[PDB]
């Protein structure tokens, strides 16, 4: 069963798709692929909780009805250890009246 | 492999080519005309951006689909500026 | 008088399921080409169909008129029973372009005649009034079928 | 009464055949409600009844004389009269499937 994942740092974000099976370590092999950092200096975060190499996506509590393709969960990551640090995205305008 | 979307405010968003080019418009920015990895929007902030970004993978996902696909859900706040936006990126 | 029923009386077991969020309206193209509401189906569930052969449907949202797959097409045309077994109409929701998913948003929320006061480009406007419609969607079918004839 | 029932057999086999088909084939199965979207057929019509349902009692031999067997093909007439207007089509089909089936049920040997 497919995982839709948001990892995200700074003012980053990845999108990208992994297997329920697939493992915290296998994300960061990913995440080395397209921000050019080996494994071991970087770190994943849910809510502020360190995730384990070792443990797989579906342990960690991302599933199928969690991680959606419209809806994709937010991974935290950071590099060196620094502290997590997620930039929000900008506030939407109040709603037009009507 | 990957292409770069960057929002109004900075926001950098990191998306597969496949997904991107699901838009005509981001499509025609990084071809030819007879090739580029980073597109910057002057006018389209985080919020609305990353929401696109969404749309990219999910109608990737259920495009292939036969049996049954789930709703595109819009909040009726980001609603009025993603409209505008899907209308500027042709999807 | 291109996309409408034939009048055979072949008779064809179908059933509908509705595996869309959407409540669904059926709609029976009769033998003029003139298109027929039947009882609308609840979001997630089935039911068993008497139809004929040669007999089109097309499918529909019953609020907002929004178009519905069957089987990965805008028409269902009953076959012939093989053996007696039914022939399966799955109804779902299209992937619909973020253009066209953002126009129902705001039109479920904006009323018509306020289209006018949202702070949009005048191509939006005629994008919003120009509603989902049975009558325009079976002129495009039309035409697409006289193409692929030929 | 072996002999009798041989007939209706017979009879039934005829009423199944392709030529009787164009009229005959709204009376072959069961009356599926859900279907033909009816909401008030049960209330209506208390003993459904239909050829493939005859069939099976022949074959079970579950009619003891052909008067029993009589009585059930012309209940399933009966609640078709009973259900729909005069001017309905299936109405029209039945009486053209009752021609049929009057016109062998009355060379029935004694
Ligand atoms: C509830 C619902 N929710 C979502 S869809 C839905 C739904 C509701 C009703 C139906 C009923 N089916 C139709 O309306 C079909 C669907 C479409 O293919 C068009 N259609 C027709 O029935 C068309 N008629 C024909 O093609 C023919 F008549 C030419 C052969 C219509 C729309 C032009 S006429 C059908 C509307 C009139 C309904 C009469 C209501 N009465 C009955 O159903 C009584 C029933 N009639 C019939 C009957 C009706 C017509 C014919 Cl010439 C012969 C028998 C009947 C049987 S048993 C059996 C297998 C049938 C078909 N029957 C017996 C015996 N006694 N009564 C009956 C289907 C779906």
């Amino acid at each position: 069963m497919d995982v839709f994942l948001m990892i995200r740092r700074h003012k980053t974000t990845i999108f990208t798709d992994a297997k329920e099976s697939s493992t915290v370590f296998e994300l960061k092999r990913i995440v080395e692929g397209i921000l050019k950092r080996p494994p071991d200096e970087q770190r994943l975060y849910k809510d502020d909780q360190l995730l384990d190499d070792g443990k797989t996506l579906g342990e960690c509590g991302f599933t199928s009805q969690t991680a959606r393709p419209q809806a994709p969960a937010t991974v935290g990551l950071a590099f060196r250890f620094e502290a997590l640090c997620i930039e929000p995205f900008s506030s939407p305008p109040e709603l037009p009246d009507v | 492999m990957y292409v770069k979307l960057i929002s109004s405010d900075g926001h950098e968003f990191i998306v597969k080519r496949e997904h991107a080019l699901t838009s005509g418009t981001i499509k025609a920015m990084l071809s030819g005309p007879g090739e580029t990895n980073e597109v910057n929007f002057r006018e389209i902030p985080s919020h609305v951006l990353s929401k696109v970004c969404m749309y990219f993978t999910y109608k990737v996902r259920y495009t292939n689909s036969s049996t049954e696909i789930p709703e595109f859900p819009i909040a009726p706040e980001i609603a009025l500026e993603l409209l505008m936006a899907a209308n500027f990126l042709d999807c | 008088p291109v996309l409408r029923s034939v009048n055979s009386r072949e008779p064809s077991q179908v059933i509908f399921c509705n595996r869309s969020p959407r409540v669904v309206l059926p709609v029976w193209l009769n033998f003029d080409g003139e298109p027929q509401p039947y009882p609308t189906l609840p979001p997630g569930t089935g039911r068993r169909i008497h139809s004929y052969r040669g007999h089109l449907w097309l499918f529909r949202d019953a609020g907002t008129h929004d178009g519905l797959l069957v089987n990965q097409t805008e028409l269902f045309v009953p076959s012939l029973n093989v053996d007696g077994q039914p022939i399966f109409a799955n109804i779902t929701l299209p992937v619909y372009t973020l253009k066209e998913r953002c126009l129902q948003v705001v039109r479920s929320l904006v009323k018509p005649e306020n289209y006018r006061r949202l702070d949009i480009v005048r191509s939006l406007y005629e994008d919003l009034e120009d509603h989902p419609n049975v009558q325009k969607d079976l002129e495009r079918l039309t035409q697409e079928r006289i193409a692929h004839q030929r | 009464v072996s002999e009798q029932l041989k007939c209706c057999s017979g009879i039934l086999k005829e009423m199944f055949a392709k030529k009787h088909a164009a009229y005959a084939w709204p009376f072959y199965k069961p009356v599926d409600v859900e279907a033909l979207g009816l909401h008030d057929y049960c209330d209506i019509i208390k003993h459904p009844m239909d050829m493939s349902t005859i069939k099976s009692k022949l074959e079970a031999r579950e009619y003891r004389d052909a008067q029993e067997f009589g009585a059930d093909v012309r209940l399933m007439f009966s609640n078709c009269y009973k259900y729909n207007p005069p001017d309905h089509e299936v109405v029209a089909m039945a009486r053209k499937l009752q021609d049929v089936f009057e016109m062998r049920f009355a060379k029935m040997p004694d």
